[PDB]
């Protein structure tokens, strides 16, 4: 009686694939036939075959879906800081203060090479920098560390250590990863989108 | 009755004054903010309340482009209004000289005083609204993004951002609840801000059409 | 510290540490870094051994004496249940009927 | 004696069934309408019912009673949570870009034939897709010329 | 004589590995056998393929 | 001067095809290969070392263009 | 079956062959084996240059 | 309810005479004045489900 209970399980399985195979195949083919036509354009314009606009820029912001990073964002900036701590640990350089960051980051990011991001990255990367500040005023209001640099356990500034050195290589990381993850002019956006739905 | 007749007549109230004032025409703040309780002292029965006349709203004139311009609103008494309410209120309006109207119906408009409607006059403008609409105000809705009504300049300068014509834009259908809430015309441009999932927003524009 | 399994080595999503060398160094780095895994991972496998048997699938004493218990205290409890709806009123969950 | 007893004397004709659900939330326990109904119009304009915050499944519907853009969202978010139920995930811009094809000439047109047709103009690809004899004779009657964009 | 192991990875998914000295020794020796027919036939004048 | 800096991986590929048709019909090569019998290894050398000379001429939808110069562009 | 979904869409390519696959974890991920009798009948036109 | 004819067994229906309302035979003469109330009820089924879940 279990083996035929068992059996039974098993032939609906079966049949639920034989099933479900064609008629995905057939979505699918729906789906690619009429999506197909459309083009990321030079402009960042996504158009028609006959030139009208479906969408002023491709996903509202402009940016690869193969090369998403995050959880639908671009970057977790909280692991791009440890590489860029991890793979640059600067051991002559002193630590930065909160306010010693944040100036030091509003100084890098008024560049001219930051002008042409997008601006909700830059107020990303902002909050992340006041994040990062104050997790840092945080630890050394917790254990004492003198932004003057003498504090006598130099191990103390090993708990949070970050140097203008770390903060400009995470900045044009972040600015580079940006750049590099936006849509190529001339990809095939529908067929993309048909296919990532269809399969 | 006459406690969720009242409240849908003062939520109408409530709702036509927003719609007024999102297209641009002169309500003053406490038109705006009117709370029940103000509504039961202008009416606080059924009988009480004339619906073709005590609710009918003249004042409407458009500040911010000409005070001369005046827009009417219509409360007919009957669910089903017929084509002698519609020349009653096209010759009022003839008197008082007034090209603007709205119509809030409380059931429908009848098929030949609809398509009368549609052909009273290209300078004689009235817009047909069913109460059942007008319960809620459709821009307050979480689905309904910002819509904005964009100027001729404005409508060039982004004709000349993007090299772009107008028949190129994204439609939006005249009959769009949204369309009919601004009494927008073909070939006028409404710029959308949908709210992003981050705290950017996403700039977009649609035609009529 | 920690040991390779599909969470991070696997086709799974992030995370994965090939996909971390793709994303951090190109992928010239991460095609190489599969393919020394693909030629190091068999032989340590093959020289250390990895078997399946029969006795890698028996049950243990204990293993049975719940196994009985808890077979025993479940079908008491649907009898209950079964005794309770068929002569009586059975608690009856919302938004369904009693059977 | 046939229909006394069917006739309606209160609520939604369209509506067919209302559950009473709950949210559980440990900060509170609040209530929601569940409606199998197919009228949101009305639905929204009953008395004590947030029409501010109510949504539909029927994307026609929604489309009818709040704007294109709001057929939109609904299409996005229906996609999403149809996508997730089962697990697996998709990048939200390939949904908007399909929920944007379907939106972008002001009414919600579905990837069957019909809104394909309305949709694309060349007519070698509507007669590849479908109704191929049906779409050629039509372009040839209407003397049709199609470019190879 | 199966012995259930990993080896050389080169059994990944479904894959197992043959022995050369089993082969060698006829294990899996296989006959294949096709057939190819021919007609010559009468037609309906008296003259015959040959 | 308003497009990516960046050359997309579209504009690689048709530029080292393109590169790599014209180098087995004979054209000068301009990188001295060593030992390199392939036309797309020659290709890519010859992209590494940015001496290819190829302009892509990237058009605007409404019909306006921009040329941009192989050693011009980004590559990664 | 038609012209459109048989003929114009998908159809039919020469230069190419059909094998059933087995597993190599000694070739890099980016390299296929192909066996030698496939490979002779494979060509590739190449022109002759300096 | 459903009556019939005593007389051939066809359905009988309701309807006026000189005096009182009667059951009568679409076929037949025969007919059956009304004397006392006479009732049949029905008892729809009541919704009894409070419909609280979750
Ligand atoms: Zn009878």
């Amino acid at each position: 009686t279990e083996f035929f209970f068992h059996t039974m399980a098993g032939r609906e399985g079966l049949v639920d694939t034989a099933v479900k195979t064609a008629e995905t195949g057939y979505m699918q083919r729906r789906l690619v036939k009429s999506l197909e036509d459309l083009c990321s354009q030079y402009d960042l314009t996504v158009r028609s075959s006959t030139g009208d606009i479906i969408q002023f820029i491709y996903g509202g912001d402009g940016l690869d879906p193969a090369a998403m990073e995050g959880k639908d964002e671009p970057l977790e900036f909280k692991r791009v800081l440890d590489n860029i701590k991890a793979v640059f640990p600067c051991p002559s350089e002193p630590a930065l203060s909160k306010n010693e960051l944040i100036l030091t980051t509003e100084s890098i990011m008024k560049k001219s090479e930051f002008l042409c991001c997008q601006d909700s990255f830059l107020q990303e990367i902002k909050k992340f920098i006041k994040g990062v500040s104050e997790k840092i005023k945080k630890t050394r209001d917790k254990y004492g560390i003198n932004d003057n640099g003498t504090t006598e356990p130099r191990v103390l500034y090993q708990l949070d250590r970050i140097t203008p050195t770390q903060v400009e290589k995470f900045l044009e990381t972040c600015r580079d990863k940006y750049m590099r993850a936006q849509m190529e002019p001339g990809s095939a956006v529908g067929a993309l989108c048909a296919q990532s739905i269809g399969e | 009755d006459d406690e969720e007749e009242t409240y849908r007549l003062w939520k109408i109230r409530k709702t036509i004054m927003q719609l007024c004032h999102d297209r641009g025409y002169l309500v003053t703040q406490d038109e705006l903010d009117q709370t029940l309780e103000e509504f039961k002292a202008q009416s606080g029965d059924k009988p009480s309340e004339g619906r073709p006349r005590r609710t009918d709203l003249t004042v409407l004139v458009a500040h911010n482009d000409d005070p001369t311009d005046q827009m009417f609103v219509f409360f007919p008494e009957e669910p089903k209004v017929g084509i002698k309410t519609i020349k009653v209120y096209c010759q009022r309006m003839q008197e008082e000289n007034i090209t603007r109207a709205l119509i809030v119906v409380q059931q429908g408009m009848t098929p030949s005083a609809k398509q009368s409607l549609v052909d009273m006059a290209p300078k004689y403008i009235l817009e047909q609204f069913l109460q059942q609409e007008l319960l809620i105000n459709i821009t307050e809705h979480e689905l309904v993004p910002e819509h904005v009504v964009m100027t001729k300049e404005e409508v060039t300068e982004l004709l000349a951002r993007y090299k772009l014509r107008e028949n190129q834009l994204p439609r939006i259908q005249a009959g769009d609840p949204v369309a009919r809430y601004f009494g927008i015309k073909r070939g006028q441009v409404v710029k959308i801000i949908r709210p992003s999932e981050t705290a950017g927003r996403y700039i977009t524009y649609r035609l009529v059409q | 510290s920690g040991s390779m399994d599909k969470g991070t080595l696997g086709s799974g999503s992030k995370n994965n540490i090939f996909y971390i060398l793709l994303r951090d160094w190109g992928q010239n780095e991460a095609a190489d870094a599969m393919s020394r895994l693909a030629r190091l991972a068999p032989v340590y496998l093959s020289n250390r051994g990895f078997s399946i048997g029969i006795g890698d699938v028996t049950p243990g004493q204990g293993l049975l004496k719940a196994k009985y218990e808890l077979l025993n205290a479940g079908y008491k409890k649907c009898d209950e249940y079964i005794e309770a709806l068929n002569t009586g009123k059975l608690q009856q969950q919302p938004g369904c009927t009693a059977e | 004696k046939e229909d006394l007893p069917k006739v309606v004397v209160q609520g939604i004709p369209e509506v067919s069934r209302a559950v009473i659900h709950i949210d559980e939330q440990s900060g509170k326990e609040k209530y929601k309408l569940l409606v199998e109904g197919d009228n949101l119009r009305a639905v929204m304009a009953t008395h004590g019912v947030k029409g501010t915050r109510t949504t539909s499944n029927n994307t026609y519907e929604v489309e009818k009673t709040l704007g294109i853009e709001a057929a939109r969202t609904t299409i996005i978010n229906e996609i999403q949570y149809t996508m997730v139920n089962h697990g697996m995930s998709i990048d939200r811009r390939h949904v908007m870009l399909l929920s944007d094809l379907m939106t972008y000439k002001g009414e919600v047109l579905g990837i069957t034939r019909f809104g394909l047709a309305k949709m694309k103009e060349s007519v070698l690809m509507l007669a590849s897709f479908e109704k191929t004899a049906d779409h050629l004779f039509d372009a040839a009657y209407f003397g049709q010329k199609d470019s190879v964009c | 004589t199966v012995a259930v192991m990993s080896y050389s990875g080169y059994d990944i998914e479904d894959a197992l590995v043959l022995n050369k000295a089993s082969l060698d020794r006829g294990f899996g020796r296989c006959l294949v056998y096709k057939n190819a027919k021919c007609t010559l036939k009468r037609y309906t004048n008296q003259t015959f393929d040959k | 001067r308003i497009t990516t800096p960046y050359m997309t991986k579209y504009e690689r590929a048709r530029v080292l095809g393109t590169r790599a048709l014209q180098i087995a019909m004979c054209a000068p090569v301009m990188v001295e290969l060593e030992g390199e019998t392939d036309p797309l290894l020659i290709a890519m050398k010859e992209l590494k070392a940015r001496k290819i000379p190829i302009i892509i001429r990237r058009y605007l939808p409404d019909g306006s263009y921009e040329d941009w110069g192989v050693d011009e562009l980004i590559i990664t | 079956q038609g012209r459109f979904r048989g003929n114009l869409s998908g159809k039919r390519v020469d230069f190419s062959g059909r094998t059933v696959i087995s597993p190599d974890p000694n070739l890099r991920i980016d390299e296929v084996a192909v066996p030698v009798h496939v490979a002779k009948i494979l060509t590739f036109p190449e022109k002759v240059n300096k | 309810m459903l009556l019939f004819c005593p007389g051939c067994g066809n359905g009988l229906i309701v309807e006026e005479g000189q005096r009182c309302h009667r059951f009568a035979c679409n076929t037949c003469p025969y007919v059956h004045n009304i004397t006392r109330k006479v009732t049949n009820r029905k008892y729809p089924k009541l919704k009894e489900v409070d419909d609280v879940l979750g």
